[PDB]
């Protein structure tokens, strides 16, 4: 879960 | 079972002497938090005791193996010099150490599982020391509110 | 992790609980004569009639 | 001890913020065992505070009715000393009118 | 288990009185940091065997 | 890293917070009474009478 | 245990009083004056010794 939401903010 | 009645009165009367000494929360409070942390230390120092230990195992099986090769060395040593008898002895140590060896390995695998449980279990008794430590706060304010809500609803 | 009588912590525990339990009720007892006497339950009305 | 509890459950928010901004330096890092390390502090973290501040709130509730209890407790004293006053005349008076009657 | 009991209200009951005269402020500060410094210097002569 | 509670680093954090703690208390209960008192809240408003 | 703890407590409140004796500046100072100076002394009469 939380290399999800590191990938989302990396996204950006 | 007249001496077994005795022996509880006098057994009831030595019990109700010590809680009263030791009815206050806040002195065995004081003493339980201070033993914890002596235990996990002396708990820390055995842990390291066998971490060396094993370590020593280790080393063992190391110098075993290299006793062994040191053999290999002499019989080969002993091959080239062509007598038979000389080669024939370094064989027979070479066979007793290994089954020493093998023996050694098995032993060092259960304690190794063992050492690693008990690393383990320092782990969680870290987290359940600073947990009671929350609780003991907690304990403290609600007893000096009782004590004083006791003395208000007597009058 | 066995909660035996003989380690310190446990000891402590289970000690405190009880006592705690109890000095609770009694409180509770005696809070509920405070709200029982007629003039606690006046004054808080009292205070909502005086200032219209 | 209130106030305590209070900075304590402020100190545990600090000490969570602490991690999240560990967690964020971590994913920077790209290293995802660091990252997985400071997720696990800040979840026990979070389950110790909720339980502080369940107590916290029981602890407020009667700290308040104590303060309430002694506001009473001072309208009381003063009735006493008013009704011992009342007392101390009438027992003169009593001790006096006891001889009297005697004769 | 009486006789456990007996000595730990004693170190409990002797602890109690000891901490209120050591808890000083003045006092404990100065201790602290006199036993630091002292410790510190300790470990420079280790150092020092260890660079020898 | 451990050592023992008569250690100064250990020891120091303990006193310290022990102390802030029962300062700040006692304190701010005084605090509370001197606000809740009428006279104090009338005399500010006297002040002001006895400005103009 | 106990012991060494009550121990260094007597130690903490004994080293209080034996600086305030000596707690005034000047005397203190004069002294380290001549320290320095002597100790000065006998690092450069050591260095002479191994120039000589």
């Amino acid at each position: 879960d939380e290399l999800a939401a590191l990938k989302a903010q990396m996204l950006p | 079972m007249g001496l077994f009645d005795r022996i509880k009165r006098v057994v009831s009367s030595n019990l109700n002497d010590l809680v009263n000494k030791a009815e206050d929360p806040e002195k065995m409070l004081e003493q339980a938090i201070l033993e914890m942390q002596e235990d996990l230390v002396q708990l820390r120092q055995g842990v390291a005791q066998a971490i060396a230990a094993q370590k020593r195992s280790e080393k063992q099986y190391n110098d075993a193996q290299n006793e062994i090769n040191k053999w290999q060395r002499n019989a080969q040593l002993a091959l080239q010099k062509g007598d038979e008898n000389l080669a024939r002895q370094a064989l027979e140590r070479k066979k007793t150490y290994t089954d020493t060896s093998a023996a050694l390995k098995a032993s060092l695998d259960t304690q190794s599982t063992q050492v690693e449980t008990l690393k383990r279990n320092l782990i969680q008794l870290e987290s359940k020391i600073s947990e009671a430590k929350t609780k003991k706060e907690m304990l403290k304010a609600r007893i000096t509110t009782a004590k004083a809500q006791e003395q208000l609803q007597g009058m | 992790v066995r909660g035996m009588n003989t380690s310190s912590a446990m000891s402590a525990f289970e000690r405190m609980e009880e006592k705690v339990l109890m000095q609770e009720s009694r409180a509770q007892a005696l809070g509920e004569l405070a709200g029982a006497d007629l003039e606690t339950q006046f004054a808080q009305l009292e205070g909502g009639s005086d200032v219209d």
